[PDB]
């Protein structure tokens, strides 16, 4: 056990190690009645041995770094530095006196940074994979530094920018710019937060300003930023490069050990090399009273102030404080006109005195009117901006003869002076409640605005200071003071944020962790001013490391921020922990927010917990404040427990001040309430972040508004016309002591009733805007139950307000909550994020929630969803959830395990021919089980089980007895177009010259076509619509009744959306025709795992004997699944964890002979992650092809895709889709081969099943612009990716799932409990109804509800009548629901005269555009669009957009950013889309690749797939375009047609009749 | 003293520590009686937002159960606009519910409130007020009289006769100088049940706001309200007391 306080330093602000301090000759001490006078004189000039560079002896590219200088050259320090800091690109530090001109040594290596970036021969330079950091003390200097590297380095074309580290928000858009200048925590926080992860790699060039702050508190900041960058570097290798600034001060020796920085770059200057040399004056005050120091400081102030002016220069003054100096100012300004005032008058009464009295005379409002023309300046960091530019203009232009300013003109705007003298040097510091003398960095500083290098052949520096402090400021500015670390001060909290990053798991990460900082050097270095006990024994200090380590560790243990198991070593951090790292809190205060917050803690508490904080320490309550304290404390708004005689109250007194905004006269009151509210926002963040962790609902619901509070300086009490920084000053105080609701003024929906309301026309038409322009949304949504322990929800949200950028900025965020009944607990959560172009345009969400097993047994009355700005003031809106009552579904009955079998053989066929078709004399264990009721009975049958147990096999059974039995024509149905594809090509192969039989496959796209190759084929393949465009007119089709047995493979689908419920109606038909014409059908259903197959069973007229049905973990092989969640991915493809993890994994079961198979969300990712291992592999042991180097070359010589040649050529192969087909062969051959074991593919790709040893997923996230955010891979994609797994005989397959936190439950959850098959028919109603109608089926509004029996959804809409809608629960309600469902969908349907009802029992009948969408098989509203959007005065173009717009379009891919390409296409293609509809659509993409079609031009490899993705489903959708037009009896109906042929040869059909021909190129034309 | 309201909403907060020890004072059961339940989650809700000095009140919403209609299972409160006081309190007319969904059945059941004093029987004033508005509608409507006390709290169900209804509404005005003809015995002990089976919600003015202590200068006692399904504020909750923020 140690104490950390024994460790830290107990000398205070003192950091004097050495008392003896060495002046230079020619100083001297002159003693005088209030003071002693000890000066030193300005140092001599040195004599380099080095000839300076000329601003043109430099690089050609960049002259323009330099600008017409003055001098043209760099200088001495420059010069030195300039081999190593422009030619070479070592690590540096570079410590140098006052001023050394730091832009030009940082601008060197800049451009050195620049130079292996630039193209050889290309006059360009590539400014993407490159970044630099700039690091600066305080935000001033660097908007400044930015100012100076802006303009400085615009001619390279190069973005500059201040890290806007006050926005987590704007780290995304941050990337355009490539010089990043920031503080140091705002960097710290950045790095440390994983999700910056993704950038840091960029960076190469890294320039820390100021390093000598490793001795302030500031100092263990930088050291964990340095030793984070020499930490976790892991697969990086390179080191970005690591360039110090400094002042001269000892201990540079150790600083080049910690920054790794060789002799070579080591630099140490004088105050010699000083631009211009400074003489240095210490007065040393005497007095033992209060007041006459002031008087001591003043008399020796106007000694200085008249000596220096008295010699013809001018001067600058530093004060203490704020007002001082005004105060200061004053007592100057009267003590001349008691004497002189000529001095300081004018340098020429008749070219001086004029603008002083005219122009420089002032126009400005404050006091200053009367101080400016007594030749004085006062840069008081409070004036008007103007103010202070026309102030500080009068300095420059020698006008006045001093300027007294704040600390701030040290750190901001660059105006020398002659001589500068500091005033008062002991400060207030709020953090310590007390004073201490002015800091080292402040008068280095501040003495960097001495002395005038190109006027000036000396500068001069003086300081007034108590003789107690003397050789302090002496040892700051003479180079004694020594840099130690004070690391250990806030260790437990760097440590912290370590273990966070999963950077540290036991002790020994940490103790190397330790190795790559400041402290660490200076304990070896010095170990008894860091009172090491024993480095004797430890010489590297692994043992103490190890002791610290802990020390901080058990404490970091104790106070639940991590979890440590002290004996066995391992570490693991908590959510107290991640929320203490990233959102940068102390611990001490995140304890004290553990500990003191309640669940049941209301308003009045929270101020307390708040005010109990580490920040808030030493808040003494000063005796001389209580008056003034109490004034406010009696009449607070919140009440205050706490006495007044307590920090607690005075902090909570001080906040709930700020909320009001109220002024304090006292300085010390002021820059107390500056802290609070300057650190009130994190704190208050934080304290919010704890509460929702914790799922407390009226802490957060509290907090949120209390930060929003502390941002907006105002009270829920206050209107938010407020919050506008553009608002009616008058018209506010008028509502907000009006008493009416404020939510009341959002629905006035015109400006006269605004005008009213504010009792003002001017201001109403003012207003009225920003009410129109007031974030505002209107929600609704509902309850879905998926299964009894499982709640699903559905919302949809429109958002109403017109964006106004120059308030609401690019980003409006929401926090959206589901609570519980009495708005305590929270039972879900997230954060919605409003852009521009999703306002106006509603949209919908969907969550999962396991439901509450105390609801689950009791229904609850209603849930809440609540919806809140983050920013904006009442906002606010909630509603509640399903309420109205609900069955929860009844838990699933138990499934049908198999009875012990080594059984069935190829023998038990008949013919000896089949035994030849199988050729494994086995069946497969799940396999052999249903055999008896496939190959012999004749029965309808129904087979689930998991996908990749070998259905496929399965269904080959049921037509081998149709065929031995000589029955007639079988149907193969499939969804999945590539399994069709393949069983064509192998079925003919083994079955048709068996027993006389042809197979042959469909393509929808000519019905006609199918028709014939029904009839001409004994068994045939085709998709569920493909087949269900037949089946849709089975009265006239005498084929279709013919029919006998049919088989649905992968049947589980009939729930995947519209494509799905056609395949619903498709056996529901069948099922239909079997009874209407009594010859029955044999259905032979095959699916992967279900639910209660019972309803599947007796919807298709199963045997209840024969409807196997197994679950999931039935395998017949043996499949370890790993799942691991990431935090803050949800929202994204994936991040850098989730990749190190799969290539970890990869390589691992790569090294054990077992081949990995990678799945992606896209072709990008693919190339990204092969790039991504070629590096990965490339610095480590394991990097191999996986085959030899030499034997694999030939088949790069198969580049028909020049993507893949240098990926593949280091061992790791691509699939995606579009992929030429050379390519796929190969490289998936290659991938058989085992010629690679790395295997990348797109998830489109899925349907490409390269069945493999292990298989891993990498995110499941992937975008899509209809619902204009990310969107979750489902259950049927994932497990068709699984059920890729079997490993070699004996091994299990693996597979690895890498996801997020709010999606691995569900995963895993429905992964082993398969998913309730529910039916989508609800949505498809009026195009099967209209069918329906349309063969003159169903006649009579019952015969619809007759029909509606033979379907699953009506079967399945009984045992789950709360997922589909229905207003009663009973069996009753549900026959009501139909009725209802049914007439709405007639009257939908002869509103747009799809049908006609002819009135009485009444009989329906077609009409023309529902007979059209029936016989082409087009959606409805398609139907109904077209109608309404067709014209007699329609063109061509205009037909183009209308096609466009179909509803068959929405299954078209509509990647991220795609826009920006089609943006491109429409520059080269002639017509113009319609600008009054909305380009994020598809139907753009589609308008626009049409075109492109037609014109034949060149195309990415994804929008030629788009583009035939598109093409297919067009034949159908013109012939109802022109079919439309000439029923009208409209001509332009040939119009239509001469589209129709374009479509076809794919050419505009104005171009020379030859085009049309394959393979006409130009020459031939 | 000025500044009242200090105290008791420095007070109020700990109201949630009183619902560590509640008593279910019921009497013999009868089985041919009709019966009350109260869900918990809305005494809990209902009593940690009320105050230990001021009265305050709510009407309750109910139906008959499918196994055996004589079970008033209550289902939800309404708080209305009003005005308190100790020991009595200004509540407003029965709520205009008919906008809001599930409104189909919801059974007015009767009233339910604090009790700064601690009997066993309703007050005159309850009488008066019970009588008020309810006596002309609906006799068979029950009081729920809850000892708010310190340390912990106790429930007391009512079913006012026509004692209390003819005397409060002979009583046209709340005479100070009367508080003579109201006896013990006007009231019938109602058997009331504490059930945390059975869940409960709110529904809440369309302004949020309820109590008009601080707002009384434009309060309405009788006037019509709309209202919505949410979760209830506080007595001195921020947007209940805007005076005090504007007050600097």
């Amino acid at each position: 056990v140690i104490d950390l306080e024994k460790i830290k330093f107990d000398e205070s602000s003192k950091l004097m190690t050495v008392t003896k301090v060495s002046l230079p000759e020619g100083s001297f001490k002159r003693v005088k009645p209030q003071y002693d006078e000890i000066h030193i004189p300005a140092p001599s000039k040195p004599v380099i041995d080095y000839e300076l560079k000329e601003i043109t002896s430099l690089p050609d590219w960049c002259q323009e770094a330099f600008p017409s200088s003055e001098t043209t050259s760099l200088n001495p320090i420059q010069s030195k530095v300039f081999h190593a800091a422009f030619e070479g690109d070592s690590n540096m530090l570079i410590c140098a006196p006052t001023g050394s001109g730091k832009t030009n040594i940082a601008l060197l290596t800049v451009l050195k940074a620049l130079s292996h970036h630039y193209n050889p021969k290309t006059k360009k330079l590539n400014l993407s994979a490159f970044k630099i950091v700039y690091i600066a003390p305080l935000k001033a200097l660097v908007q400044e530094q930015v100012r100076e590297f802006q303009r400085r380095l615009a001619f390279l074309g190069i973005k500059v920018a201040e890290l806007t580290g006050d926005s987590r928000l704007s780290r995304k858009q941050i990337d355009e710019t490539q010089v990043l200048v920031s503080t140091p925590e705002k960097w710290d926080i950045t790095t440390r937060n994983s999700n910056n992860l993704a950038i840091v790699e960029l960076v190469r060039l890294l320039i820390i300003d100021e390093i000598h702050l490793l001795h302030d508190d500031r100092g263990p900041v930088l050291e964990s930023i340095v030793a984070r960058t020499f930490w976790a570097s892991k697969y990086g290798q390179e080191y970005p490069r690591i360039i110090g600034l400094s002042a001269t001060l000892p201990n540079y020796e150790d600083v080049g050990r910690f920054l790794r920085v060789p002799k070579e770059g080591l630099f140490y200057f004088d105050s010699s090399f000083r631009p211009c040399p400074l003489s240095q004056q210490f007065c040393g005050i005497k007095e033992r009273n209060s007041l006459k120091k002031l008087k001591a400081m003043n008399d020796a102030c106007y000694e200085k102030v008249l000596e220096s002016i008295n010699e013809g220069n001018q001067i600058i003054v530093f004060v203490h404080s704020r007002k001082e100096t005004s105060r200061t100012a004053t007592w100057l300004k009267n003590k001349f006109a008691e004497e002189n005032i000529t001095h300081k008058l004018t340098k020429n009464d008749a070219g001086s005195k004029q603008i002083l009295k005219t122009e420089a005379a002032n126009v400005l409002d404050p006091s200053l009117r009367k101080l400016i023309e007594s030749g004085i300046g006062t840069h008081h960091a409070g004036l008007t901006r103007s103010d202070r530019s026309l102030s500080e203009d009068l300095f420059a232009d020698g006008l006045l003869q001093v300027l007294v300013c704040t600390a701030t003109l040290a750190w901001g705007v660059n105006l020398p002076a002659h001589t500068v003298i500091i005033k008062g040097t002991d400060v207030y510091s709020p953090e310590k409640g007390s004073w201490e003398q002015l800091s080292p960095q402040d008068v280095l500083q501040m003495l960097g605005r001495a002395g005038r290098p190109r006027y000036d052949t000396f500068g001069e520096g003086i300081i007034i200071t108590d003789q107690s402090n003397v050789q302090y400021y002496l040892s700051v500015l003479n180079q004694q003071l020594p840099i130690e670390s004070q690391f250990v001060s806030k260790l437990v909290d760097n440590l912290n944020a370590e273990v966070v990053a999963g950077n540290i798991k036991c002790r020994n990460d940490a103790v190397n962790w330790l190795a790559y900082t400041y402290l660490y050097v200076r304990m070896l270095a010095s170990p008894m001013l860091y009172k090491v006990p024993d480095i004797s024994s430890d010489g590297q200090l692994k043992k103490f490391r190890e002791s610290l380590v802990h020390s901080a560790l058990c404490i970091l243990k104790e106070q639940e921020l991590v979890l440590y198991d002290a004996e066995n070593d391992v570490i693991e951090a908590t959510d107290l922990g991640n929320i203490a790292s990233s959102f940068y809190i102390n611990h001490a205060s995140m304890d004290v927010y553990n500990r003191e917050l309640d669940e049941h803690t209301t308003q009045i508490d929270l101020f307390r917990i708040f005010s109990m904080s580490e920040e808030f320490k030493y808040v003494s309550v000063r005796y001389e404040e209580k008056r003034e304290l109490k004034q406010l404390l009696e009449k607070a708004p919140i009440p205050i427990r706490e006495d007044i005689d307590d920090p607690l109250a005075k902090v909570n007194v001080l906040l709930q001040s700020y909320f009001s905004q109220l002024k304090f006269e006292g300085f010390a009151l002021n820059s107390d309430i500056v802290f609070i509210h300057q650190n009130a926002g994190r704190l208050l963040r934080a304290m919010f972040e704890i509460c929702l962790k914790r799922g407390w609902g009226h802490p957060t619901r509290m907090l949120l508004n209390l930060c929003k509070s502390a941002t907006t300086k105002m009270w829920p009490t206050n209107c938010p016309l407020r919050q506008f920084k553009t608002c009616p000053v008058e018209v506010i105080k008028r509502l907000e002591a009006s008493t009416v609701p404020w939510g009341d003024y959002l629905q006035l929906e015109t400006p006269a009733e605004v005008g009213r309301a504010i009792r003002s026309e001017k201001y109403g038409k003012q207003v009225y805007d920003l009410l129109k322009r007031f974030p505002k949304m209107s929600v609704t949504c509902n309850a879905q139950p998926i299964t009894r322990s499982v709640m699903r929800f559905n919302i949809e949200i429109i958002a109403d307000w017109i964006w106004d950028m120059n308030v609401h900025g690019s980003l409006e965020p929401f926090l959206l909550m589901l609570e519980d009944t009495d708005g305590d607990s929270i039972l879900y959560y997230d954060v919605l994020f409003i852009t521009p172009d999703i306002v106006g345009h509603e949209f919908t969400l969907s969550f999962t929630y396991e439901l509450k097993q105390h609801n689950q047994n009791n229904l609850p009355p209603n849930f809440f969803l609540t919806l809140i700005s983050e920013n904006w003031w009442h906002s606010e809106f909630e509603i509640p959830v399903s309420f109205n009552g609900f069955k929860l579904p009844k838990k699933f009955p138990p499934p049908t395990p198999l009875l012990e079998n080594i059984s069935i053989s190829t023998s038990e066929l008949g013919n000896d021919d089949f035994s030849e078709v199988f050729e494994f004399k086995t069946f497969n264990k799940i396999q052999s089980q249903v055999f008896e009721s496939l190959y012999n009975s004749n029965d309808s049958v129904f087979v689930g089980s998991g996908k990749g147990t070998g259905k496929t096999a399965m269904a080959e059974l049921a037509l081998l007895n149709h065929w031995r039995q000589n029955k007639g024509r079988a149907v193969y149905i499939n969804p999945s177009g590539e399994k069709i594809d393949f069983l064509l090509s192998d079925w003919n192969k083994r079955f048709s010259h068996l027993a006389g039989g042809k197979i042959i496959n469909k393509l929808g796209n000519d019905p006609s076509l199918n028709l014939k190759l029904l009839a001409k084929s004994h068994v045939l393949l085709a998709t569920p619509v493909q087949f269900e465009l037949l089946s849709r007119r089975w009265r006239q089709r005498k084929n279709i009744q013919s029919l006998e047995l049919m088989i649905y493979d992968d049947a589980h689908e009939i729930s995947q959306g519209v494509y799905g419920a056609v395949y619903e109606t498709l056996i529901s038909r069948m099922i239909f025709i079997a009874t209407q014409l009594e010859k029955k059908i044999r259905f032979v259903c095959l699916s992967n795992c279900l639910a209660n197959a019972r309803d599947f069973g007796e919807w298709a007229g199963m045997t209840k004997s024969n409807i196997y049905n197994f679950s999931p973990s039935e395998r017949i092989e043996p499949l370890e699944i790993n799942i691991q969640s990431f935090k803050d991915v949800e929202h994204i493809s994936f991040n850098f964890s989730m990749l190190q993890m799969a290539f970890e994994a990869s390589a691992a079961a790569a090294g054990n002979r077992n081949s990995s198979s990678v799945f992606l969300p896209s072709r990008k990712d693919c190339m990204e992650v092969a790039s991504a291992f070629m590096k990965f592999s490339k610095a480590i042991e394991w990097d191999m092809l996986n085959v030899e180097e030499e034997q694999i070359v030939p088949y790069i010589e198969k580049l028909t895709d020049g993507h893949l040649r240098a990926p593949l050529k280091h061992g790791v192969g691509i699939l995606y889709k579009g992929m030429a087909s050379n390519d796929e062969r190969i490289v998936k051959r290659l991938y058989e081969y085992g010629a690679v074991s790395v295997l990348l593919i797109s998830k489109d790709c899925s349907a490409f099943a390269c069945k493999t040893d292990e298989v891993i997923i990498l995110g499941t996230n992937l975008y899509d612009g209809a619902e204009h955010k990310y969107m979750p891979y489902t259950i049927n994609e994932l497990l068709e990716m699984v059920g890729l797994a079997s490993g070699n005989d004996s091994m299990a397959g693996k597979v690895l799932i890498l996801t997020s936190h709010n999606m691995k439950a569900y995963y895993k959850k429905f992964l082993i409990e398969p998913l309730p098959t529910e039916s989508y028919l609800q949505y498809i109603i009026h195009d099967t109804l209209n069918n329906e109608i349309a063969n003159s089926i169903i006649q009579s509004k019952q015969d619809c509800v007759d029909w509606f029996t033979y379907s699953y959804f009506y079967r399945r809409i009984h045992v789950n009548p709360s997922y589909y809608g229905v207003r009663d629960t009973s069996p009753h309600g549900i026959s009501v629901f139909l009725s209802n469902l049914v007439e709405t969908c007639l009257n939908d349907l002869v509103e747009s005269s799809f049908i006609e009802i002819d009135d009485t029992t009444e009989i329906i009948s077609t009409l023309s555009n529902g007979l059209i969408a029936s016989h082409y098989g087009v959606s409805f509203f398609t139907i109904q669009s077209f109608v309404s959007s067709l014209s007699n005065t329609s063109t061509l173009k205009n037909m183009l957009y209308v096609l466009s717009t179909a509803v068959e379009f929405e299954s078209v891919p509509l990647r991220k950013g795609d826009r920006a390409l089609l943006v491109k296409l429409s520059k080269r293609l002639p017509l113009r889309f319609p600008e009054h509809t909305s380009s994020g659509s598809v139907s753009f993409k589609v308008f626009l690749l049409l075109q492109a079609y037609f014109s034949r031009l060149e195309l990415p490899v994804d929008f030629q797939n788009d583009l035939k993705d598109i093409l297919e489903k067009v034949v159908p959708l013109i012939n109802v375009v022109v079919d439309i037009l000439s029923a009208n009896g409209y001509l332009n109906a040939t119009t239509a047609m001469d589209l129709a042929q374009m479509l076809i040869q794919g050419v505009w059909d104005v171009d020379n009749p030859l085009r049309q021909i394959p393979h006409f190129n130009n020459k031939i034309l | 003293s000025k500044n009242e309201w200090r105290k008791s909403a420095i007070a109020n907060t700990l109201l949630y520590l009183r619902l560590k020890n509640i008593y279910v004072s019921a009497d013999d059961f009868v089985e041919e009686q009709n019966v009350y339940v109260l869900p918990k989650n809305l005494l809990k809700k209902f009593i940690e937002i009320s105050d230990v000095k001021i009265q305050v009140a709510a009407f309750i919403y109910g139906m008959s159960a499918k196994d055996h209609p004589k079970v008033k299972e209550i289902k939800t409160v309404v708080l209305v606009p009003q005005l308190g006081h100790v020991g009595s309190v200004q509540i407003s007319n029965i709520p205009d519910i008919g906008d809001l969904p599930d409104t189909e059945g919801l059974e007015l059941l009767g009233w339910i409130h604090t009790q700064t004093e601690e009997l066993k029987f309703m007050a005159a004033s309850e009488v008066a007020t019970h009588s008020k508005l309810f006596a002309d509608k609906k006799r068979d409507c029950i009081d729920i009289s809850i000892f708010s006390t310190p340390g912990s709290v106790s429930l007391s169900a009512y079913n006012l006769t026509d004692e209390g209804y003819q005397w409060g509404e002979e009583n046209k005005d709340i005479m100070n100088v009367l508080s003579e003809g109201f006896e013990p015995t006007f009231s019938t002990h109602a058997q009331l049940l504490l059930s945390d089976r059975i869940t409960g919600n709110f529904i809440i003015p369309s302004g949020n706001v309820w109590n008009y202590t601080f707002m009384g200068t434009a309060f309405n006692q009788e006037g019509d309200y709309n209202f919505k399904y949410g979760i209830p504020l506080e007595f001195y909750n921020e947007m209940h007391r805007p005076v005090h923020f504007l007050q600097f």
